[PDB]
RNA sequence: GAAGACGGUCGAACUUGACUAUCUAGAGGAAGUA
RNA sequence: ACGGGGAAUCAGGGUUCGAUUCCGGAGAGGGAGCCUGAGAAACGGCUACCACAUCCAAGGAAGGCAGCAGGCGCGCAAAUUACCCACUCCCGACCCGGGGAGGUAGUGACGAAAAAUAACAAUACAGGACUCUUUCGAGGCCCUGUAAUUGGAAUGAGUCCACUUUAAAUCCUUUAACGAGGAUCCAUUGGAGGGCAAGUCUGGUGCCAGCAGCCGCGGUAAUUCCAGCUCCAAUAGCGUAUAUUAAAGUUGCUGCAGUUAAAAAGCUCGUAGUUGGAUCUCUCUCGGCCGAAGCGUUUACUUUGAAAAAAUUAGAGUGUUCAAAGCAGGCCGCCUGGAUACCGCAGCUAGGAAUAAUGGAAUAGGACCGCGGUUCUAUUUUGUUGGUUUUCGGAACUGAGGCCAUGAUUAAGAGGGACGGCCGGGGGCAUUCGUAUUGCGCCGCUAGAGGUGAAAUUCUUGGACCGGCGCAAGACGGACCAGAGCGAAAGCAUUUGCCAAGAAUGUUUUCAUUAAUCAAGAACGAAAGUCACCAUAAACGAUGCCGACCGGCGAUGCGGCGGCGUUAUUCCCAUGACCCGCCGGGCAGCUUCCGGGAAACCAAAGUCUUUGGGUUCCGGGGGGAGUAUGGUUGCAAAGCUGAAACUUAAAGGAAUUGACGGAAGGGCACCACC
């Protein structure tokens, strides 16, 4: 289940077997390409960008198309973020909590939220660290968190 | 979490054989299990399978003569000198007429009676009858 | 359940070992404490000074007087009542002699009917009391 | 004594008792302040 | 070339403290033990 | 606690012992310091001090048995102040001397091996069976005896010449002579209700004396005490005490347990530890087509090799007269032994390459190539010498070009994170309403109002309580409220707004193993209590967490997908309320020969002797006792941790039959009533 809630759930995304693109679809690999890039200028995080290739122009996944990940796209062309998508989504809660909860500061279950939320952030940026994907000195704290995003 | 996949497929196909059925589906496939299972089949005790080729993981449909009492692991992979054989098959083997073990030995994955004819020590994988 | 994995060696053998501890036969034979409490220092058999006779009444589902002798270790000077088996052996037994002493059968535990007697009398004056009883030698004069 | 050293020093303490005795013990006969030692002899 | 002496070193032991432990002489009492 | 070799026990795994004859260490009363010497911090060498202690003419002098004997002491606990260098070896100037090392006797029921205490025949049996007899009863047919019936035959134990043995002896072995009938040339120790083989035979005793490991026996008929007789077991041995092993799957790795019997942490986070999803089918220079030179990313694993003291253990040979032993022996000078295995772990060697870790090219500082440039250098090169000079060859650094199918495994019915529409008594803040209660203002009414089984207690004509009107105050949210919902757990309910979260669902989005369980460490925590602390409960499903598999049935909550037909928005779609399904998680329920379990019961408390998916805490007969002491936190109450002495043969759990009433329901009788 869950790793941080009681809970347990079957719901997710189910590929095709075709691993083929489809023949209706005239979009090549290159100007697949300029897409991500003329969208990942808008500031779009990479699993928005997928999104909007789905759902408004028949890519049904970029790695049967062009060969490649969003993201390694982004990165090889230099147009990436420096810290990854997933745990920025996450130091942006973090944030937005404890701005919430310096109002509130009688509110005990964002204050329990909150050790969750940053308990996950540990958790995945040792990942990161030992992938290289972080500097190895990078340490989240509380006092520079609002800086970070 | 699923560790030890072979646990999950030997447990399936104990638990399939007690209730009488003809076929189990056991997921996802390894290439452990695959050699455990072509073990058991060239000694009768299941019959012919059929690996499913997900692009994930395979899924393999045994088939079921009801020839087979037990089928199980032992965890964890303990290593077993060929001198040390014997000790294991009293305390798991119900007859020494009949049932093996099956080893991953250097040679290959083979039962212990192969392993002995091969001169050959291994790691146990499980055992059945 | 327990763990079961190769590398689990010092996680099962520290946990049995702190475990052992609360079995009692392993308590009573490995902490010190019961060997300092045993009269006998662990010795299978003793020798006193028979201080005196003394007469202990028996438990409740049964009645007699069982007859038992309060005696005075020599090589700690430990106090010890203890019981003198047949009939009439109460008579072979004077005052201030020497006595050998055993345990009583259970290993420091009260055999069934004596109320918190833990030892018997094996010789008095260096005769066995078997050999008085029998009539195969007298008491020393 | 609940020490190596306290418990053997005990022990030392009591043998010098012990042996204090023995010999007041074994003081009191045919020496430089006791009674001659008395020998009673009999053939049977 | 012996005795001897200044110094140095190794250093058992000795004295006075402090802490700690034991053996013994020790009034008083209490409770339980029966 | 000297350490090993080893010992006992043992299905397999284990548990306990090893002071002790082999090896290694240490120390010669306690410490210290030294001399001599190749070697000593030597003690059967010396010098001190400390503790003991001897001789003395009182001035002085001498000491070290944890060597062999021996003594005292201590104790439950252990031998001769014996003979000899003959054997084994050691030392010396040495074929010659010496050796309490060592050998030999003595004491020696520690312990181990062998092995007497009778054998046979003939009689007799109101024996027994066997052949005949219907049965009686007949047999050299075979066995038995509780026959002090008869009979001579055989022997050692002894006594004892001699030899042999030995250094001299003893012992054993060999032989003379003597040596057995109640063959008195006498077998004992424990038992006789059960466990547990074997007498509710006899007398004595009378809850006494005593027996009894445990259950129990004994109170005037004792199967259990004390004795006789008989019988049982082991037997030259057999009881008792204590340590220890098996029994004990009652310490559990193999291999236990945790709803109710002893037991799972209040909840979530979280470090170490432990455990972790699929996936990838050998060559270069020389030396003689092979070796020397590289290994191949690195290990674990497995098989091999060599190295591993003897003794001990397993085990081969061998008639110590057999055996325990020993290492000898066997033919008629010869012949033959004095094997072999095992010796974990760590470390060496060589093969294997499944399993399990780890590496390598993703700012290309990537490989393989030729080309280029910078710096230094091997020393071969010039008949020799002197000097310059290059080449060759080797490094160390940098520029371009070619080439590689140039280079990122898939996307877990694993996990994070996005996004979408919803959903909820989830939380905080603000705001709004509702009645009730209390108090107050006014009016009318009149003597009661309260509480109980009963009064008791308390306010009222200084008009209580009552009835109506108005105001305020603290709160609190009924019914709707569900074997419904949400939350990590305590817990959560009036309207509306704000804030920040969240589950599930949907997804052909994204990352790509990021995960599970968790010491230490942390956040919140009913209610009581205390000046913010306290952190505790039948904190209860009396039930760790994660994962897979294993029967049905109908409801319900949320989300999604379809489907006749009813309604409402006038039609139409689109939606809402219903109705028929399907899918996914959820809260529950019913059911069952799934299989468990001591059962009650449980779809988990199943997939367990056919025992191994991962991991945490925790139990070990009942009490003493969650007590004392110590440590630690807290102002304190208290919190965490937490024994022992001693006591005891049961305490305890399910289930079944009965017993009871001042529990509730039924049926009945003029020896009940009407």
């Amino acid at each position: 289940g869950r790793m941080h809630a009681p809970g347990k759930g079957l719901s997710q995304s189910a590929l095709p077997y075709r691993r083929s693109v489809p023949t209706w679809l005239k979009l090549t690999s290159d100007d697949v390409k300029e897409q991500i890039y003329k969208l990942a200028k808008k500031g779009l995080t990479p699993s928005q960008i997928g999104v909007i290739l789905r759902d408004s122009h028949g890519v049904a996944q970029v790695r049967f198309v062009t060969g490649n990940k969003i993201l390694r796209i982004l990165k090889s062309k230099g147009l990436a973020p420096d810290l990854p998508e997933d745990l920025y989504h996450l130091i942006k809660k973090a944030v937005a909590v404890r701005k919430h909860l310096e109002r509130n500061r009688k509110d005990k279950d964002a204050k329990f939220r909150l050790i969750l939320i940053e308990s996950r952030i540990h958790r995945l940026a040792r990942y990161y660290k030992t992938k290289r994907v972080l500097p190895p000195n990078w340490k989240y704290e509380s006092s520079t968190a609002s800086a970070l995003v | 979490v699923r560790m030890n996949v072979l646990a999950d497929a030997l447990k399936s196909i104990n638990n399939a054989e007690k209730r009488g059925k003809r076929q189990v589906l056991i997921r996802p496939c390894s290439k452990v299990i695959v050699r455990f299972l072509t073990v058991m089949m060239k000694h009768g005790y299941i019959g012919e399978f059929e690996i499913i080729d997900d692009h994930r993981a395979g899924k393999i449909v045994v088939n079921l003569t009801g020839r087979l009492n037990k089928c199980g692991v032992i965890s964890p992979r303990f290593d077993v000198q060929l001198k040390d054989l014997e000790k294991w098959q009293n305390n798991l083997l119900p007859s020494r007429q009949f049932g093996f073990i099956v080893l991953t030995t250097s040679a290959g994955i083979m039962d212990h009676e192969e392993a002995r004819r091969k001169h050959t020590g291994g790691k146990i994988l499980g055992f059945f009858f | 359940g327990k763990c079961r994995g190769l590398r689990t060696a010092r996680k099962l053998r520290s946990h049995r070992r702190d475990q052992k501890w609360h079995d009692k036969q392993y308590k009573k034979a490995h902490l010190g404490t019961a060997l300092k409490a045993n009269p006998f220092g662990g010795a299978s058999h003793a020798k006193g000074i028979v201080l005196e006779k003394v007469g202990v009444e028996a438990k409740q589902p049964n009645s007699a007087i069982r007859k038992c002798v309060r005696v005075q270790l020599i090589k700690n000077g430990k106090k010890i009542t203890a019981f003198v088996p047949n009939d009439g052996c109460l008579n072979f037994i004077e005052e201030n002699d020497e006595v050998l002493v055993a345990g009583f059968g259970r290993k420091g535990h009260a055999v069934g009917d004596i109320p918190g007697v833990r030892f018997k009398v094996v010789k008095v004056a260096n005769v066995s009391l078997l050999a008085l009883y029998k009539g195969k030698k007298e008491r020393p004069r | 004594e609940l020490s190596r050293v306290d418990q053997r020093h005990r022990a030392s303490q009591l043998r010098k008792q012990k042996k204090e005795a023995v010999l007041a013990e074994k003081r009191q006969l045919g020496g430089k302040d006791g009674p001659p030692h008395q020998v009673l002899v009999v053939p049977l």
